């Protein structure tokens, strides 16, 4: 009763709120039942007392994200009352849906689009499984099918709609999704329709990562994770139908009055299968230190990755141009976990995981990069070295040298308390009394004062090569709190060789080879040969003045690939070039799209019909451009960028 | 318990306004909802759970009739 009482209070409320605010409810709920003595189970999750295991193979066949939020967002998607109103800024909830749905022929459909009407017919008439990819556009045709208006005359069930009369099919499911996850509702909306969130938080992704990286790595140990999973599975199975045989055979009323009964041993065999399931969760119970272990080995690895994602999407602030989904993301974990010939002759399991952090950061800023202009890649080394000084576990966290480091201009001074020290200027003496807050840089005017290679290490070429000990700490430091003193001295002392210290500090962080890559040209040939989808189009971006049309010839030359090229200008250009990739997406050919950024509705449209359409393998869309604005920021989104 | 359910899931609503984040109106069609879905998954999982037990208990009759034949 309490468990029911529970599982039904989480199905129905909790659809919008994210896992933490799902899971203090849940905490709170069940506080409050145990206060009353209402008693309910707590060592069964909410994930597994709705589901089956042949439903949960199901959605894992149909593309279900392993993390638990989604698995209860699939619970609740199969069992409801009022129609789901689905919120997927990611995206995969729409494919998951698909694929889940795909036995009954389910039909997509916009809200914009006016044959919206039609399918929506169509799917009352023949009882199928409509989507709504946007309904933020409300059309109130709905407002009757939602409040479930049926009128049952005759051996009929009539749906009124607008002025007409439609028959209802219990077969019928309508699915609402919207892709904004900041649109709000009017109150009759979120009445009529439930929310089911497919927000990716930071304990969301977390934890995907961390159960992407236990299934990909580890997998015979994610078996042995999974004997946790497998306790009551095929396990557990056997122990309850050799019970409902052994009933079987109990009394089939047959050889009555015999001492001959030996069926009693096969109770033996049921004890030992329920031995089996017990002394398994005696190995959950061994996961106080066996599969708690197996996770928290990468728990440092999932929360970079976290952290690593959400700088990816927080980087569209400082550009227009840097929009990453998570599908990127989730490629470079794959290419990561995946074809990474780095752990080829690699079997010890900690290094494993060690090289495997070590090629995700490496993967990431690569594929980051090409994208990004070249004055803010180092703005995105950094972050990604702050990411791993936190993530690795001996260093202190340096949140006040790193605070200062970001917001030492907004310290306000005096006149009087700049002590005018002779060798340096005034903004130099403003630099030096701000940065001496700091209790490591107190005694700071001291070593001005008596240092006397003070003078040619301040008018040096490079006085980062070289920075002198002055800070001063009782206990020897990291290699990395040195380098980060440096860096602020180098902030406070010569600003000019901020980039270049930042450099040097990157390189100690994340290895001296960090951004090798960068220097060299742009190996087209094997971006666009692997690592890439069919799918999504290669954007290559130029600033006014350059053109990216003759590297990508020159890929199409030497790789012997026959390639279209066309030019946007006018309809003449846009009848062209959706014939070329018409037939380009059957044959396999490359095609190539000039000068993009003359039409943006064209490019939504671009991107819409791309989404629909299933490429050749071989099929590979160049869309050459200038970086402006006017770009929708849809296909930036689904396209991979070349700046 | 259902009603403080309810009640809670009002003040969660609320304090996530006040901490200025996205909320969404909890009307009492949803506490409709949340009854109807515990009426069915109850009924349910007490019809499977149920027949098991049924089952169970026909077993341990026919277990004191098969001591009754090692009586006689």
């Amino acid at each position: 009763a309490g468990d029911c009482l529970l599982s039904a209070a989480f199905i129905a409320y909790a659809g919008y709120f994210d896992q933490q605010m799902r899971q203090n409810l849940f905490t709170t709920w069940s506080h409050h039942l145990q206060q009353a003595n209402i008693q309910f189970r707590t060592d069964i999750a909410r994930t597994e007392y709705l589901s089956n295991a042949d439903e949960r193979l199901r959605w894992q066949a149909s593309s279900l994200p392993a993390d638990d939020l989604c698995t209860e967002n699939a619970i609740m998607l199969k069992r409801f009352n009022r129609y789901p109103l689905i919120i997927d800024p990611s995206g995969q909830a729409t494919e998951f849906i698909m694929n889940e749905y795909k036995d009954r022929k389910i039909t997509r459909t916009s809200f914009l689009d006016d044959a919206f009407r039609k399918n929506l017919e169509s799917a009352l008439r023949f009882g199928n499984p409509l989507l709504v990819q946007d309904v933020e556009s409300y059309d109130p045709v709905l407002n009757p099918v939602l409040n479930r208006e049926v009128r049952r005359t005759g051996g009929r069930v009539l749906i009124t709609l607008g002025d007409q009369d439609i028959d209802l099919s219990p077969s019928f499911v309508i699915f609402l999704s919207t892709r904004d996850p900041t649109v709000e509702f009017p109150p009759d909306l979120c009445s009529r329709v439930t929310f089911v969130n497919f927000t990716v938080t930071r304990s969301s992704l977390q934890s995907q990562c961390l159960n992407e990286v236990l299934k990909a790595e580890r997998p015979d140990v994610d078996e042995k994770r999974s004997d946790l999973l497998k306790l009551q599975g095929e396990f557990q199975l056997r122990l309850r139908q050799l019970e409902k045989s052994l009933l079987q055979a109990l009394n089939e009323v047959k050889g009555r009055i015999l001492d001959d009964d030996t069926i009693i041993t096969t109770l033996e065999n049921l004890k030992r299968e329920a031995a089996e399931v017990t002394r398994k969760v005696e190995e959950t119970d061994i996961v106080m230190q066996e599969v708690e272990t197996v996770s928290q080995q990468y728990l440092p690895l999932s929360t970079a990755c976290s952290s690593i994602y959400f700088t990816m999407e927080s980087l569209k602030q400082i550009h227009f141009l840097y929009q990453y989904s998570l599908q990127f993301f989730l490629d470079i974990y794959h290419n990561v976990l995946y074809e990474n010939p780095n752990l080829k002759g690699v079997t010890d399991h900690t290094q494993r995981l060690s090289i495997i952090t070590k090629d995700l950061f490496q993967v990431a800023f690569n594929r980051v990069a090409r994208g990004m202009l070249h004055q803010d890649h180092i703005t995105f080394a950094m972050l990604l070295a702050r990411i791993k000084l936190k993530g690795t576990v001996g260093e202190p966290t340096y949140d006040a040298e790193f605070q200062h480091f970001l917001r030492g201009n907004e310290i306000v001074l005096s006149a009087g308390s700049t002590p005018r020290i002779q060798g340096l200027t005034v903004e130099q003496a403003e630099a030096v009394v701000r940065l001496s807050c700091l209790p490591a840089f107190k005694d700071l005017i001291a070593k001005v004062q008596a240092d006397e290679q003070f003078g040619i290490w301040l008018d040096s070429s490079s006085p980062e090569q070289t920075v002198p000990y002055l800070w001063s700490e009782e206990t020897p430091a990291t290699p990395i709190g040195q380098a980060i003193h440096r860096l602020l001295l180098i902030q406070a002392f010569r600003p000019d060789r901020l980039l270049a210290m930042a450099h040097m500090f990157v390189s100690t962080n994340l290895g001296e080879s960090f951004m090798s890559i960068m220097e060299q040209p742009l190996d087209l040939t094997h971006i666009v040969g692997t690592e890439v989808k069919p799918n999504t189009p290669v954007l290559m971006c130029s600033v006014p003045g350059y053109d990216a049309s003759g590297h990508v010839e020159d890929l199409a030359a030497e790789q012997n690939t026959q390639i279209t090229s066309i030019a946007i200008g006018s309809a003449e250009g846009f009848n062209q070039a959706d014939k070329a990739i018409n037939t380009a997406v059957k044959s396999g050919r490359w095609v190539m799209l000039k000068n993009v950024h003359l039409a943006p509705g064209w490019l939504m449209q671009l991107e819409k019909k791309l989404h629909s359409l299933q490429p050749h393998a071989c099929f590979r869309l160049f869309l050459t451009m200038e970086i402006n604005p006017k770009v929708p920021v849809n296909l930036l989104r689904a396209g991979r960028i070349f700046v | 318990s259902c009603v403080f359910v309810h009640q809670t899931l009002h003040q969660a609503n609320a304090r996530l306004a006040k901490r200025g984040g996205r909320t969404m109106a909890i009307t009492p069609r949803h506490y409709l909802d949340f009854i109807n879905h515990y009426a069915n998954l109850f009924h349910e999982k007490r019809s499977e759970l149920e027949e098991q037990q049924m089952h169970l208990n026909v077993g341990l009759r026919k277990i004191k009739e098969t001591v009754d034949q090692v009586e006689e």
